[PDB]
């Protein structure tokens, strides 16, 4: 995400250089190691490349600060996910009757820059309408989005 | 309920955030402006859906102009009155400008976008 103010760009720098205490730039797993044996902590050292490999977006072996902000900002979204879920249900849900109709996916969803089609947002209601009553309420529609 | 009082601290408080006098403001410090307003005018935190819902127009760089601002400020104290309808007058009177969406039809395309999003990753793992 680039919806990230100067300020929290700033802290998340400073948890980076915890880490980046040679100052190159990038994160290897020696220096998260070495971190977390200083605040009690003493993983594998599989365990470090695992935790590294995960944020690890070019697969060179360690993680600069682009990659960390991309993993940082994720989590702040991960934070948020149970409610942005609801809001985007009241976005569907204009008349407000806790069922999201066809007509009502149809006048939000957008694909490729234009409307979907009305074979397109039926799929859509058929893939979540578990119950099957030709609409999606609020848990058709989280089982739909949630991972 | 509105007063020149009120309207000395709008375009007092405005200045800050556009002392250039663009007449914009991004629309990413729309939220911050909205709280730095005193009453009755303010908006206070959290406001994001207030503020998408006001459906606000944006032109490009998403940037939008202090009259859509005021207006919808104001009718949100006021309502939609014949009072208002006066006052939409007046201070209306007291450049380029060419809107190209709104905050309600971004706000549609975010949403368009999670859900594309979140879809992929299920056509996917239901596809063993
Ligand atoms: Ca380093
Ligand atoms: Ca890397
Ligand atoms: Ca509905
Ligand atoms: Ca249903």
């Amino acid at each position: 995400a680039d919806q990230l103010t100067e300020e929290q760009i700033a802290e998340f720098k400073e948890a980076f250089s915890l880490f980046d205490k040679d100052g190159d730039g990038t994160i290897t797993t020696k220096e998260l190691g070495t971190v977390m044996r200083s605040l009690g902590q003493n993983p594998t050292e599989a365990e470090l490349q695992d935790m590294i490999n995960e944020v690890d977006a070019d697969g060179n072996g360690t993680i600069d600060f682009p990659e960390f902000l991309t993993m940082m900002a994720r989590k702040m979204k991960d934070t948020d996910s149970e409610e942005e879920i609801r809001e985007a249900f009241r976005v569907f849900d204009k008349d407000g009757n806790g069922y999201i109709s066809a007509a009502e996916l149809r006048h939000v969803m957008t694909n490729l820059g234009e409307k979907l089609t009305d074979e397109e947002v039926d799929e859509m209601i058929r893939e979540a309408d578990i119950d099957g009553d030709g609409q999606v309420n609020y848990e058709e529609f989280v089982q739909m989005m949630t991972a | 309920a509105l007063s020149e009082d009120d309207f000395d601290m709008f375009y007092e408080i405005w200045e800050k955030f556009d002392p250039e006098a663009t007449q914009f403001i991004e629309y990413s410090v729309l939220s911050d402006f909205a709280d730095a307003l005193s009453e009755p005018l303010r908006i206070a935190k959290p406001n994001q859906i207030s503020l998408i819902n006001m459906d606000l127009p944006m032109v490009s760089g998403d940037r939008i102009h202090c009259m859509d601002i005021l207006f919808a400020f104001t009718k949100r104290v006021l309502g939609e009155s014949g009072e208002m309808d006066a006052l939409k007058i007046q201070m209306e009177e007291k450049i380029s400008y060419e809107p190209i969406t709104t905050t309600l039809r971004r706000k549609h395309e975010e949403v368009s976008a999670m859900v594309i999003q979140r879809a992929f990753r299920r056509h996917l793992l239901q596809r063993s």
